C-alpha cells in the first residue's frame, strides 16, 4: 500500500483575542 | 473567582496537556471545563474544537465528529466565519476517516469558499489540501480500468493539491508542501502516472531531509520503490526498500522493518533471484509472529513456498504450506 502523509486539522485556542 | 475563570484555568490546562503530547488527560481537562461552563461562547467553541481533534488524534472519530459539530453550530450562533470555516474543515476531515466522502466534501468546500471571502490565503490552502485528501479517499474507496466518475475523483485531486503546492510555494510552508508532494505522488500512483509519482515522492524526500523526519524518509523510500516496480525498474526499487530497511532499524519501528523485508522478497521474484528472496521472507516471519503478527505470519508461507518451488527445491515448498494452511485454518 501507498502510504499516506498526515491530515491536518485546524486548531483554536482559549488564548485567542485577549 | 467567576466561573468564567475556573473554565479558562482547566482549558489551559488542557491546551498545555494535549500540546505535550498527552491526548487523554487533555480531553479530561476540557471535559472538566465544559462541565464548570461559561457564558462566553467564543472560549467555549474553541474547547469544542479541540476535544474534536483530541478525540481525532486518540481515533475516536464518531466523538470528534460530533465535537466538530458542536463547534460549526456554535461558530454561527456568534458569527464567526473564520471558526465556522475552521470547524467545516474539520468536520469534512473527520467524516472522510468514517468514509462518508459526499458530505466531507460539502464541509471541506465551505472551509474553502468561507477561507477565499474572508482573503485568508492561509486557510484557503489548507483546505484545498483537505479537498484533494477527501477526493482521493473518495476515488480509492472504490471497489487503468476506472470508471469515468473516479478518474475523475481522482484527477480533481491532484489539481487541489497542485493548487495548493502553488500557494504554499507563495507562503514559504516547507511541511504543508511535503504533505501535497506526498499525497499527490500517491494520488499520481492510483491514476497510473508512475512518472509523475516518482518526480512527487521525490520531492517530498527532499522536505522529509530538510526537516529531519526520519519516518517521513521512510515512507518516501517505500512509495518511490513501489513506484518503480510498476515501471519495470525493479533493480532501483529493490534499491529503495533497501533503503527502508536501513531507516527501520534506526527508528526501532519493527513492523515498518516487517514490511521492509517483506517487499524486497517480492521484487528479487521479479528479478528472478530466489535465494535473496527466501531470506527476506525469512526475516519477515521472524519480525511478525515476534509482534503478534497472524496475517503477516501466513503471507510469508505462500510467498517462501512459491520461492522454493522456484528454486527448484520441490520439498521445502511442499513443506512451507504446511505451516500456512496451520495459520490459515488458526
Amino acid at each position: 500500500h501507498m502510504e499516506m502523509e498526515p491530515e491536518t486539522m485546524e486548531t483554536k485556542s482559549v488564548t485567542d483575542y485577549f | 473567582g467567576s466561573m468564567e475563570a475556573s473554565c479558562l484555568e482547566l482549558a489551559l490546562e488542557g491546551e498545555r496537556l494535549c500540546k505535550s503530547g498527552d491526548c487523554r488527560a487533555g480531553v479530561s481537562f476540557f471535559e472538566a471545563a465544559v462541565q464548570v461552563g461559561t457564558e462566553d461562547l467564543k472560549t467555549l467553541s474553541a474547547i469544542y474544537s479541540q476535544l474534536g481533534n483530541a478525540y481525532f488524534y486518540l481515533h475516536d472519530y464518531a466523538k470528534a465528529l460530533e465535537y466538530h459539530h458542536h463547534d460549526l453550530t456554535l461558530a454561527r450562533t456568534i458569527g464567526d466565519q473564520l471558526g465556522e470555516a475552521k470547524a467545516s474543515g474539520n468536520l469534512g476531515n473527520t467524516l472522510k476517516v468514517l468514509g462518508n466522502f459526499d458530505e466531507a466534501i460539502v464541509c471541506c468546500q465551505r472551509h474553502l469558499d468561507i477561507s477565499r471571502e474572508l482573503n485568508d490565503k492561509v486557510g484557503e490552502a489548507r483546505a484545498l489540501y483537505n479537498l484533494g485528501n477527501v477526493y482521493h479517499a473518495k476515488g480509492k474507496s472504490f471497489g487503468g480500468e476506472f470508471p469515468e466518475e473516479v478518474r475523475d475523483a481522482l484527477q480533481a485531486a491532484v489539481d487541489f493539491y497542485e493548487e495548493n503546492l502553488s500557494l504554499v510555494t507563495a507562503l514559504g510552508d516547507r511541511a504543508a508542501q511535503g504533505r501535497a508532494f506526498g499525497n499527490l505522488g500517491n494520488t499520481h500512483y492510483l491514476l497510473g502516472n508512475f512518472r509523475d509519482a516518482v518526480i512527487a515522492h521525490e520531492q517530498r524526500l527532499l522536505i522529509a531531509k530538510e526537516f529531519g523526519d526520519k519516518a517521513a524518509e521512510r515512507r518516501a523510500y517505500s512509495n518511490l520503490g513501489n513506484a518503480y516496480i510498476f515501471l519495470g525498474e525493479f533493480e532501483t526499487a529493490s534499491e529503495y526498500y533497501k533503503k527502508t530497511l536501513l531507516l527501520a532499524r534506526q527508528l526501532k519501528d519493527r513492523a515498518v522493518e516487517a514490511q521492509s523485508c517483506y517487499s524486497l522478497g517480492n521484487t528479487y521474484t521479479l528479478l528472478q533471484d530466489y535465494e535473496k528472496a527466501i531470506d527476506y521472507h525469512l526475516k519477515h516471519l521472524a519480525i511478525a509472529q515476534e509482534l503478534n503478527d497472524r496475517i503477516g505470519e501466513g503471507r510469508a508461507c505462500w510467498s517462501l513456498g512459491n520461492a522454493y518451488t522456484a528454486l527448484g527445491n520441490h520439498d521445502q515448498a511442499m513443506h512451507f504450506a504446511e505451516k500456512h494452511l496451520e495459520i490459515s485454518r488458526e
